[PDB]
């Protein structure tokens, strides 16, 4: 017997179970975040750069539109040497952003400065010749 | 959850023999059932889960089998100390319904 | 070691009330579901409810005691309540309180839901009378 | 271990603590804080519990409670703004004792038909809100001569409390620690998410909370250090104690002409006999209240601790119990609540006053027409521990007190706390995007 | 609208075609029935209240699946 909720997860709750499980939602919490007059003005453009900063790196790295989308920068395991099953189906998000919060900027640029570099001079050349 | 019965109500046997309870459901369960041993003054015991394996410190001394709607509990041998009350109950669903139960006695 | 103190119980009058509180410990009462059953003198064991664990985010009644009952639980002081009102003198019992084989929230689907098995652990419970 | 490539993730649950501006929520209809300018109330708020995850709530760092001190400072500023100045009312008053002294009876001979239509308007006045001129007669005049330009509040502005409710910003969310023993600091297990904080009223008081929230079953006492004779206790009761507050007195009240186009009301007549202000409270519900929060106490200070002698400490406003019933700013004695160590209060009014703390420019109330009356239950109280002492478990005497009316807030903003939510994380995985 | 059109796929895009099925609940007219006999005016009209409905079941049941199965296939 198996008592059920109503449809998926409410907001959050997710952060704390393993990062495999958690995934299924990032729909939902995505499109929960994604989306007296001047503070609020402010707080409105604030916003508006918030959501669009974030576009602009997902727009950059070819990730625009998705949620999951695979790079081609090569996991350093110095950064962590933990294989995919020991931390996809053992550690939470709000763990694992702490785990590697230190090669956030590192790793953002090397997307950067090594792929997008390299797939924006290879496709001209690709449609040049 | 699905009715469960259980067959006979007064089951007894002299101290050895082998002592089986008959226990069906009205409607097919798959395997979702426990066997509960209650004696005078106790909670009933588990010592089946999952219509066929014994719960942990249990001795070998009981086993089970079916699936379905046909179920049965099987006493290898009756000893005074195995004199209680034998429940079928079903947690297919979220009503845990509890069958009848059986009394098992040293006849005499 | 794991022991389930239930008490709170005793005689009341018909359309009175009183509420249960099984104490327990040796186990994580917080992560596991538990369950209330009752049995009344010359009958079989009845059962009465399940509440998940966690927060307790799911539960099922009886129809025998739904709209008449109520469970809860509170995870610091490691209890279990029932809250009995509105009683009749169909409702004179013992009731137990038993733990699930594991009543956890899994995250599956992208919801929570409560698997059980049935009750593997409990006390003796008490007596509650309902009479005039 | 696999091959592992980096994959980039969007909508990942992950926070980290952030301090921003709440929107202001209302159940939309001068009175101060019924702004024009608020959202209406979400009809079916969401809440929703995390369980895998805890919490660290800390109710001295929610800095929620600077944003309400401020903005109610402004908006109680805006509305009172085209207000009426007292700066030609700074003459002199030659008074006598109102016949039956908290009130005299004067008269003054000001502007005396400056371009206008005015007379000597003679006038009752409070003892509480002048100032003697002991080389005089004695003879009165206005507190604020010597001080600040002070105006007369708006007649056409109620001062009813009104439960504003606040919600998040986008991108930002609100915690909020459901323990039931949640105290002024932990990692409070019983977290949930909350769209929107219920409505709190702005009340304004001394020494005792009013028409606050209720402790969960018990009556539950907070503090930062409860060894720190520098820090305050926070008491929380299970059930509230009745209060019911009057002013006998029946007043008129008269407009004068003070230049053209220019009106104040003074304090007409008084109809009846002159009768002191007062509350009466149950003695069977305050003492009884009393022993819960002495039980509670003595987890902490002891088991035969003498606790709660008379009113001391802090200049006539502190030492005093402070409520605005009806408009009025009573200051009543509360040492009758605390009279004895281990019911009506004396009590005077007083219209010049001073929102928390004022500089410069002040409020001063209008004359109430007619009888004042109202009920409050008290949901909370302040205790203050006298100093140094010995050690042993002899006395702890808890005065009423407290003075930073920013304590008013905090006591219910102690549930929440305001997180920033990052979406953009990345993990491995186990192939490389497939690149031409 | 860039956020919607983002989530649905459709971004670039003023045409796009889903994968959610028609439902003929809404309306039982065939393709001609409409496109070639009714305005953007009176079609808007006629599925006005089924706005929601259409536009959760985007993202509820394809968004969902998309994302689910394209990390499932470039994991395998
Ligand atoms: C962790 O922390 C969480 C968060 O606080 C906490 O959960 C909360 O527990 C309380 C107490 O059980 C819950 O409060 C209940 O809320 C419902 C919601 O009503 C709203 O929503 C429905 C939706 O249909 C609307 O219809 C309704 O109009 C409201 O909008 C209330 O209905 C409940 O009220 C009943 O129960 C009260 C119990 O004291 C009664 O006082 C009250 O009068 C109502 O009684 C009626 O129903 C009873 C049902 O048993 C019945 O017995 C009575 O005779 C009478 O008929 C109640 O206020 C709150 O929702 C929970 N919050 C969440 C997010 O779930 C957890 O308890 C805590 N966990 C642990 C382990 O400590
Ligand atoms: C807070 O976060 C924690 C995260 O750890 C949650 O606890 C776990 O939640 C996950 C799912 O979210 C559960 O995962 C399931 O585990 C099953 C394994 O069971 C065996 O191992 C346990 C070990 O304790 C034994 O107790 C048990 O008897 C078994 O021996 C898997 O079989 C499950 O697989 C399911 O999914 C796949 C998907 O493809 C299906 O194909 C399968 O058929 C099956 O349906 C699943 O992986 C995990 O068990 C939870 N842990 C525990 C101890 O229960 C918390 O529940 C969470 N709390 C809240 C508030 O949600
Ligand atoms: C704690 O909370 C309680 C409850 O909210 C507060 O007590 C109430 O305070 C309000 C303040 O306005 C009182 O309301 C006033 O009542 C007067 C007479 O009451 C009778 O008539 C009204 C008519 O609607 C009935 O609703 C009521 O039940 C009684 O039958 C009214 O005449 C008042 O309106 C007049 O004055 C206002 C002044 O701003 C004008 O704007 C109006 O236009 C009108 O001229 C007003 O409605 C209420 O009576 C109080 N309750 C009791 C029992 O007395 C406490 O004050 C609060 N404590 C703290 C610390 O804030
Ligand atoms: C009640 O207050 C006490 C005292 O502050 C809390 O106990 C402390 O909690 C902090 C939280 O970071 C710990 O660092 C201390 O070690 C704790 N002290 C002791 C001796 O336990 C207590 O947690 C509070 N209770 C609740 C329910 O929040
Ligand atoms: C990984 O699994 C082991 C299993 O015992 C557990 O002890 C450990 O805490 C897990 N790691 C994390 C991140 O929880
Ligand atoms: C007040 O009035 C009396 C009336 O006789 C007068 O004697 C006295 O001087 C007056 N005081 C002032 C302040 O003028
Ligand atoms: C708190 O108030 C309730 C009101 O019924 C009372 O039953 C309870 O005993 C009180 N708590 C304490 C600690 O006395
Ligand atoms: C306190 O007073 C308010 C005034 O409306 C009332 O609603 C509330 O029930 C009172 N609290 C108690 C404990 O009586
Ligand atoms: C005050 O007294 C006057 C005398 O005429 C009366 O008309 C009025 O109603 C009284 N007001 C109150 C509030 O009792
Ligand atoms: C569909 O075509 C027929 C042709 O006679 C016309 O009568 C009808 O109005 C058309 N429908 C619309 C939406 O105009």
């Amino acid at each position: 017997a198996v008592g059920i909720g109503a449809v998926f997860l409410g907001f959050l709750g997710a952060a704390g179970s393993t990062m495999g499980a958690a995934s299924m939602t990032l729909t939902v919490q995505a499109r929960q975040l994604l989306s007296w007059g001047i503070k609020q003005l402010q707080a409105r453009v604030l916003a508006v750069e918030r959501y669009l900063k974030d576009q602009q790196l997902l727009g950059i790295w070819g990730c625009s539109g998705k949620l999951i989308c695979c790079t081609a920068v090569p996991w350093n395991t110095s950064w962590s040497n933990k294989s995919y099953n020991q931390i996809w189906n053992n550690m939470t998000w709000m763990e694992w952003e702490r785990e590697i919060d230190n090669y956030t900027s590192l790793i953002y640029t090397l997307i950067e400065d090594s792929q997008n570099q390299q797939e924006k001079n290879e496709q001209e050349l690709l449609e040049l010749d | 959850a699905i009715r469960m019965t259980q067959s006979p109500s007064s089951l007894s046997a002299s101290v050895g023999d082998r002592v089986t309870i008959t226990c069906q459901a009205s409607q097919d369960i798959k395997k979702s059932l426990n066997w509960y041993r209650q004696k005078p003054g106790k909670a009933p015991e588990l010592l089946i889960h999952d219509a066929s394996i014994l719960q942990t410190g249990v001795p070998s001394a009981f086993t089970a089998s079916g699936s379905g709607t046909h179920f049965s509990f099987v006493i290898n041998k009756l000893q005074p100390e195995d004199v209680g009350t034998y429940f079928c109950q079903e947690y297919e669903n979220l009503q845990f319904t509890f069958g009848p139960g059986t009394k098992v006695e040293i006849k005499r | 070691q794991v022991q389930l103190v239930e008490s709170g119980g005793g005689v009341v009058q018909p359309g009175g009330s009183l509420r249960l509180s099984c104490a327990a410990s040796g186990f994580a009462f917080k992560d596991f579901g538990m369950h209330w059953v009752r049995q009344a003198p010359g009958k079989g064991l009845e059962w009465v409810a399940v509440i998940g664990g966690g927060h307790g985010q799911h539960q099922s009644y009886s129809e025998s005691v739904k709209g008449r009952f109520a469970i809860t639980r509170d995870n610091e002081k490691n209890k279990l309540y029932l809250h009995m009102d509105r009683l009749r003198t169909e409702d004179t019992a013992v009731y137990y309180c038993a733990k699930d084989r594991l009543g956890r929230p899994w995250n599956i689907g992208g919801r929570l839901v409560y698997y059980y098995y049935g009750m593997d652990v409990w006390g003796q419970g008490t007596t509650v009378t309902v009479s005039s | 271990a696999e091959q592992l490539w980096v994959t980039v993730y969007y909508g990942v649950p992950v926070w980290k603590e952030a301090t921003t501006t709440l929107f202001c929520a209302s159940d939309a209809r001068r009175n101060v804080w019924a702004t024009h300018a608020c959202v209406p109330t979400d009809p079916n708020p969401q809440e929703v519990v995390l369980e895998n995850v805890t919490e660290n709530f800390n109710m001295w760092k929610n800095n929620m409670v600077e944003q309400m001190h401020e903005d109610i400072i402004s908006l109680w500023d805006q509305s009172l703004k085209p207000c009426v100045k007292l700066t030609p009312l700074c003459v002199t008053l030659n008074c006598t004792d109102l016949r039956n002294g908290e009130i005299k009876n004067c008269s003054f001979n000001i502007t005396t038909s400056m371009r206008d239509k005015v007379q000597k308007e003679y006038a009752l006045f409070y003892k509480l809100d002048v100032v003697p001129i002991k080389n005089d007669n004695t003879s009165y005049r206005l507190i604020s001569c010597n001080t600040s330009v002070i105006t007369q509040a708006c007649p056409k502005v109620s001062f009813e409390p009104i439960p504003i409710h606040y919600c998040a910003p986008a991108g930002f969310a609100i915690l909020k620690c459901n323990d039931k023993k949640f105290n002024g600091t932990g990692p409070c297990t019983n977290v949930s998410t909350v769209q929107c904080t219920h409505g709190i009223r702005p009340v304004v008081s001394t020494q005792l909370l009013l028409n606050g929230s209720l402790a969960e079953e018990e009556v539950v006492i907070r503090s930062a250090n409860f060894t720190d004779n520098a820090k305050i206790i926070i008491v929380q009761l299970n059930k509230s104690v009745e209060i019911n507050c009057t002013r006998p007195n029946n007043n008129t009240r008269k407009s004068i002409h003070i230049g053209p186009g220019r009106w104040f009301y003074t304090t007409g007549e008084i109809i009846g006999d002159i009768r002191q202000a007062h509350c009466n409270i149950s003695g069977t519900k305050w003492n009884d209240t009393l022993k819960q929060i002495v039980v509670k106490l003595k987890e902490q200070f002891g088991n035969k601790t003498i606790v709660f002698n008379h009113s001391s400490g802090g200049d006539p406003e502190i030492v005093m119990h402070s409520f605005n019933c009806g408009g009025e700013f009573f200051y009543c004695n509360s040492t009758q609540l605390f009279n004895s160590t281990w019911i009506v209060l004396p009590c005077r009014i007083k219209q010049i006053v001073n929102m928390w703390q004022e500089v410069g420019k002040a409020m001063y109330a209008p004359p109430i027409k007619g009888q004042i009356r109202c009920s409050s239950n008290i949901t909370g109280l302040i205790l203050i521990r006298d100093g140094g002492k010995n050690r042993s478990e002899n006395t702890e005497i808890f005065r009423p007190g407290g003075g930073d009316m920013r304590d008013n807030w905090r006591s219910e903003l102690y549930k929440y706390k305001v997180v920033k939510i990052e979406p953009l994380g990345i993990a491995p995985t186990k192939c490389k995007r497939r690149v031409v």
